[PDB]
């Protein structure tokens, strides 16, 4: 009666995994190597004795235990005294691999087949042949790129190395200081000046310190807890913190101040519990920490080390250069591009292979198109041939574009397509040496993106396919006698200067105004109208005309410059060829807008080398870190691999390690894909060469990581479908072997460098309840001054889900938050920290004493869960004069919260994304998918944070008819006020979205996924319309409020 | 002139290689907008119609400019019976966007194993050859000296030597054929992806049919 009595005949259960990624382990094909294993070892004699040795056995430990039995084998004297001797294995990565740092572990090897080798060290520079080290930290061989050919990559590696030698000479300037900065770099914030609401918690400005020393015996400790303005650099903190050492009835004042100025440069200042240290002239309340005690109610415990027991610390960085180590040619061997007469013509010939059905689709076609980007012609086809099977042409396609006009940037894209698009690939129109591209080429190509219907992609990465087998698709390019260049700078000026001269006596008609001193002030404000718009919204082409022609005077007005650019035609050789110029001596503008002419909308080498210097004037390096991840981004972006953004941040990277650290992340997080591969190992490389010592620490990372990736992974494959605690007796089991304890013990946070990870407290570490078996990890914090900060730092690492979608919106949800602040409006939110370190890999920053909505309601579980829930478990936790403010921070916590997930429109918030602090604040985790990616199924947008009846009370206190409160009058407030100011920073946002659609993100595939956040801010409607839009669009979620 | 329509209007100018107009961003800014020349945006100011605005739309685009709304009555739950068609086979284009991915690196793995494989086994070819420099340096004797003290388990090493190198190559072959298996498998992935594909797409056409003319 259910079902009508229809049967489903196709539907059957056994195996159908919808009911409850995927870094080969130990060895090939097993995850785990067996705690006694059998290798085979073969010597200098052709005797393969097959030793069993324990899985965590070192290679000394095989070693001295070959050694013996190799005198009960044959052949004993011609075998060499051991000492003499090296191991050596094919590898996963399928390399021989020596194998000197005979500390290592057999598991540790990642071995591929049970087996070594005797050999002796050939090549005696065995110091040079820690490579190993840096092939190890980049994830592949460093000696797969010298069997590399492409000549740009050989040049890459070795001009790259001008910006390593410079770096490391700044680093050795000032030293032992100057590599403490690099070290070391201070933790300081934007502004040197504090918000209004920061300072009202200081008495007109002083902050109770404590400095802390230690003395003999050595085991104690002395607190002087000082009251000193916020403003005061370390040094005269430093001085107030000896002053009271020493001050004394036997000490006069004279004597004193002496005692003093001896005493102060010989120490300097060390955040206790961590390994931060203020070692510039900046304003105390300047460094992050002490900001961060001010507003958290908390008192800096600071520390007076000794620059001797510092300077003690760092080790000599001596980079050394690898084994790779105006015209003399008269004038025009090659002709410019200038001189050629034709049309672009390239010969499509043949697609070795194209998979498709021959009933199905019916016929298919090469697509072709020239692009800067954005289109400079007619897409052009070629006919049907050979339909779906054995299809070649071999056609010549004619582009409507005279050669001359080819702007530098400019790029063939192409597809082969259906009766929809098969297999796409792009190619550079020009090389990187300026040589217009000639002769025959062999583009291997790229399977189509998921959601992509487009037919061509000419955002998809330049280049073919390093994977031989895909389609193939054979191509020529037109040869003129002779190899071909683009114009010289000298040549291209000259070529301004006469299109500028030839403009001045023209007719006095031309086709009205069309696209050309008329100083028109009506014309003069629209300027300024169409300045300010955000970069997203579309510009018609009488707006590209009329900008075009006052270009003169926009140089005046230096912020319209994105603007201009784009209303440009760029297959008009002579309009580029001014443009060039005008942006040779335009003037510097603020890195906000420099960054956005790092984006697919802007190829051109001279509007992007400007961007770059922008950036290497205006910049700081606490900005540069704050927007590191959309920069590394940006690199895809860039034609050729040498270019002045990478120049640009490997020098950033190598002047400053907390940049560095996350620079060399991001690039490895991503080093799986193919794509990036290349361009990112290449920069990894030359990271890895110059960065000193860290690449050791590095190491001990990265060789953390794949201890963590290797379990999990286990976990995940063999041990789900086992109870928790069968996986947790496994979990510990495996964490207690020597190879564990070795490398999960004693390196630094990732997620935080500053932090060092000592010993790990297993008792604490365990699975955590997600089906993706997240680890729950916990260290001792192996600090001195430990207690003062946290005793026990416990991070999360997560083998499942991908996170970089979440590291986005917690850089999103920072960025707002500094927004705020330092525009007067406290709304505290909580971007804890998140690491995407491979492919759906990574690591999650806990925070102590805090729990789901969800959690809180069981706690107060007795039928139905009362809303009061929440208000009386925060109750019970603040009490008194604390309560008010427990209820403030929630307020002030839910509006910022409310906003920011209201406009980047993250996934829908339950019970179980939302947490509270014991202390009173809200915070979102799990955000999901940004910009709406689930109406794919399924206008007006939706408010993800629907404010249930429980979160209404706690902002009213204990209260009935709670939406009529002068509290909820004040919350409400702070929204409209949050809600206009990230509108009037929308730019920003706006360009830190479309940098991102470089990365493979669903979510950002094109700028028409970031249409979204547009129409929630309601840019193209007014600021009164926009309030009015955000309150409407809030009254119609709560179903009444506001 | 109702009896004519930015983000939706950029959306269903998607997939066509073609014009329509719309209506502003402010009233103040201009009255409309028009979006074969590489689609762009021309503003319908150009006091407000020079011809009553349709006039101008038919008559057309070179004489200005250098470089230049069906119904579906054609063929409630007619959205309901063929989104869920949608969507089912939505389903499955992503059911085989996972298996064509997972394939991928699975067949990258094994050609890398292979990598590994040849080499491995030329260093056993090579060490089978270093105990004959060795061992063959000391058959001098041959039959005396202890008689065959060492030249009966010289034998021994060189015997699993070879018969391990066997098993070697053994299991490369295994891989190789596998590795053949999943190729043909791979490209038969991507086959039915490239016929779905339109399909998928017609279906959320003629789903759009009936989207602008609960269950979903
Ligand atoms: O490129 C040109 N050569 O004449 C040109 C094109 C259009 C208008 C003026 C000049
Ligand atoms: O588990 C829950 N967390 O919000 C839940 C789920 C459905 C309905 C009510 C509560």
């Amino acid at each position: 009666s259910y079902y009508h009595h229809h049967h489903h005949h196709d539907y059957d259960i056994p195996t159908t995994q919808g009911a409850m990624p995927r870094s080969s382990g130990e060895l090939w094909g097993i995850h785990l190597m067996p705690p006694r294993i059998l290798v085979e070892c073969l010597l200098p004699n052709g005797m393969i004795v097959t030793l069993e040795c324990l899985r965590e056995a070192t290679l000394i430990t095989i070693k001295h235990e070959l050694f013996k039995e190799a005198r009960k084998y044959p052949l004993h004297q011609l075998l060499q005294d051991e000492s003499s001797y090296i191991f050596v294995s094919v590898t996963q990565e399928a390399e021989r691999e020596e194998f000197f740092d005979e500390t290592r572990r057999l598991c540790d090897l990642r071995l591929f087949q049970p087996f070594l080798k005797v050999i002796e060290p050939v090549g005696n520079r065995e110091e040079k042949i820690l490579n190993r080290e840096i092939g190890f930290a980049i994830g592949m061989p460093v000696c797969e790129f010298d069997m590399v050919k492409d000549p740009e990559v050989q040049d890459f590696r070795r001009n790259i190395l001008n910006v390593c030698k410079e770096a490391v000479d700044l680093r050795d300037l000032n030293s032992p200081h100057s590599r403490a900065m690099y070290v070391y770099p201070p933790n300081v914030e934007s502004s040197p000046e504090l918000p209004k609401h920061i300072y009202n918690k200081l008495d007109k400005g002083q902050i109770i310190v404590v400095i802390w020393v230690i003395v003999s015996p050595n085991n104690d400790k002395q607190k002087y807890t000082l009251k000193i303005n916020h403003d005061c650099v370390p040094e005269q903190v430093i001085a107030e913190a000896i002053r009271k050492k020493t001050r004394s009835m036997l000490l006069s004042s004279e004597q004193l101040k002496l005692c003093v100025l001896e005493y102060q440069g010989k120490y300097i200042l060390k955040v206790c519990g961590c390994d931060e240290y203020f070692l510039e002239k900046y304003p105390l309340s300047q460094y992050k920490y002490i900001r961060s005690c001010i507003m958290l109610g908390r008192m800096p415990n600071l520390m007076l080390m000794a620059k001797e027991s510092l300077y003690s610390q760092l080790p000599m960085d001596c980079f050394t250069m690898p084994s790779y180590s105006p015209y003399m040619n008269g004038e025009t061997s090659t002709k410019s591009l200038w001189v050629i007469n034709s049309a672009l013509r390239i010969k499509i010939l043949c697609a070795t292979y194209v998979n498709v059905n021959i009933r199905d689709i019916d016929k298919i076609y090469v697509r072709t198109g020239i692009y800067h980007g954005g289109e400079p012609l007619c897409d052009n086809v070629n006919t049907q041939r050979v339909p779906c099977s054995n299809p070649r042409w071999n056609e010549w396609l004619n582009y409507d574009i005279y050669i001359p006009d080819l702007p530098r940037a400019a790029r063939l894209c192409l597809s082969i397509c259906s009766v929809c698009p098969l297999a796409w690939g792009n190619i550079n129109l020009f090389d990187y040496t300026d040589t217009l591209v000639s002769g025959k080429m062999a583009l291997n190509l790229w399977p189509v993106p998921h959601g992509l219907e487009d037919l061509l992609n000419p955002i998809g990465v330049t280049g073919s396919n390093p994977n031989k087998e895909t389609p193939c698709l054979e191509l020529e390019f037109d040869w003129f006698s002779s190899v071909v260049k683009f114009p010289d700078m000298s040549v291209i000026e000259e070529h301004a200067n006469w299109s500028v001269s030839r403009e001045a006596g023209f007719s006095y008609s031309h086709a009205g105004l069309s696209n050309r001193n008329e100083l028109r002030e009506n014309d003069k404000e629209q300027l300024k109208a169409i300045s300010t718009r955000d970069p997203l919204s579309e510009i018609t082409e009488q707006e590209k005309d009329f900008l075009w022609s006052h270009r003169h005077y926009c140089v005046t007005i230096p912020e319209i410059l994105p603007k201009l650019l784009l209303s440009v035609k760029w297959n008009s050789r002579d309009e580029v060829a001014q443009m060039y110029c005008l942006v040779k001596d335009w003037p510097p503008i603020k890195p906000e807008q420099a960054m956005e002419l790092l984006d697919c909308n802007y190829p051109d080498p001279m509007v992007r080398g400007f961007a770059v210097r922008c950036l290497e004037k205006y910049l700081t390096d606490d900005k540069l870190s704050q927007y590191l991840i959309q920069l590394v981004q940006v690199l895809k972006y860039e034609q050729y691999l040498d270019n002045l953004l990478v120049r640009f941040l490997l020098k950033k990277a190598l002047t400053n390690q907390r940049i560095g650290h996350f620079f060399f992340w991001h690039l490895k997080s991503e080093m799986h894909n193919k794509t990036v591969s290349q361009r990112f190992g290449l920069l990894l490389e030359s990271y890895c060469r110059a960065c000193g010592m860290y690449l050791k620490h590095l190491n001990r990372q990265v060789e953390a990581m794949e201890k963590l990736i290797n379990l999990t992974d286990i976990l995940k494959q063999e041990k789900k479908d086992e109870t928790q605690k069968v996986q947790m007796k496994f979990l510990v089991e495996q964490m207690r072997r020597p190879d564990f304890m070795d490398a999960l013990q004693g390196f630094l946070s990732p997620l935080n460098p500053a932090h060092q990870l000592g010993n790990l407290r297993l008792e604490e570490c365990r699975i955590m309840s997600s089906a993706k078996r997240p680890l729950w990890l916990n260290w001792e914090n192996p600090d001195i001054m430990s207690e003062l900060l946290f005793q026990n730092n416990e991070i999360i690492f997560k083998n499942g889900d991908d996170l970089r979608q979440d590291m986005l919106t917690l850089q999103i949800i920072r960025i707002m938050e500094n927004i705020w602040q330092n525009q007067g409006l406290d709304l505290r939110m909580l971007p804890y920290g998140c690491l995407s370190i491979g492919d759906c890999v990574g690591l999650i920053e806990v925070v102590r004493n805090s729990h789901t909505i969800m959690q809180i309601q069981c706690k107060g579980g007795l039928l139905q869960f009362n809303s009061h829930t929440l208000h009386q478990w925060l109750k019970d936790k603040n009490k008194g004069e604390i309560y008010d403010a427990a209820i403030d921070l929630f307020t002030r916590s839910c509006a910022g919260y409310c906003v920011a997930t209201f406009i980047l429109g993250i996934g829908d918030r339950h019970n179980s994304n939302i947490m509270v602090k014991d202390d009173g604040q809200l915070f979102h985790i799990d955000f999901g998918h940004f910009l709406d990616h689930k109406k794919k199924k399924f206008k007006r947008e939706r408010v993800p944070f629907v404010l249930t009846q429980d979160f209404l009370i706690v902002i009213s206190k204990g209260a009935q008819e709670c939406t009529k409160t002068r509290e909820f009058e004040r919350f409400q407030e702070m929204c409209y006020k949050a809600y206009l100011a990230i509108r009037q920073h929308a730019n920003l946002f706006i360009n830190l979205f479309s940098m991102m659609l470089g990365s493979g993100m669903p979510e950002l595939q094109s700028f028409d996924d970031i249409a979204y956040i547009r129409k929630t801010l309601a840019l193209d409607k007014t600021e009164q319309e926009a309030l009015e839009y955000f309150m409407k669009q809030m009254n119609d979620a709560h179903h009444g409020g506001w | 002139l109702q009896d004519y329509w930015r983000e939706e209007v950029n959306e269903k100018l998607r997939d066509t290689a073609t014009f329509l107009v719309r209506d502003a961003s402010t009233k103040m800014h201009g009255d409309y907008t028009l979006t074969g020349g590489n689609n762009k945006l021309i503003k319908i100011f150009h006091g407000f119609s020079d011809s009553s605005v349709v006039e101008l739309i038919n008559h057309y685009l070179a004489q200005y400019n250098p470089k230049l709304s069906k119904y579906q009555q054609d063929q409630g739950k007619k959205l309901h019976e063929y989104n869920t068609q949608f969507q089912e086979k939505s389903r499955e284009y992503d059911r085989l966007y996972e298996e064509y991915t997972r394939t991928s690196q699975e067949i990258q793995m094994k050609r890398t194993a292979i990598e590994a494989f040849n080499e491995t086994i030329k260093i056993f070819e090579e060490q089978c050859q270093t105990q004959e420099r060795y061992s063959k340096e000391y058959i001098e004797k041959f039959k005396r000296e202890g008689n065959e003290k060492e030249i009966q388990r010289i034998m021994h090493n060189y015997d699993k030597l070879k018969s391990r190198i066997s098993e070697i190559i053994d299991s490369r072959r295994r891989l190789e054929e596998d590795l053949k298996k999943q190729a043909a498998e791979y490209r038969e992935i991507d086959k039915r992806m490239n016929s779905i594909k339109p399909d998928l797409i017609q279906l959320r056409k003629t789903r759009d049919q009936y989207l602008m003319w609960e269950w979903l």
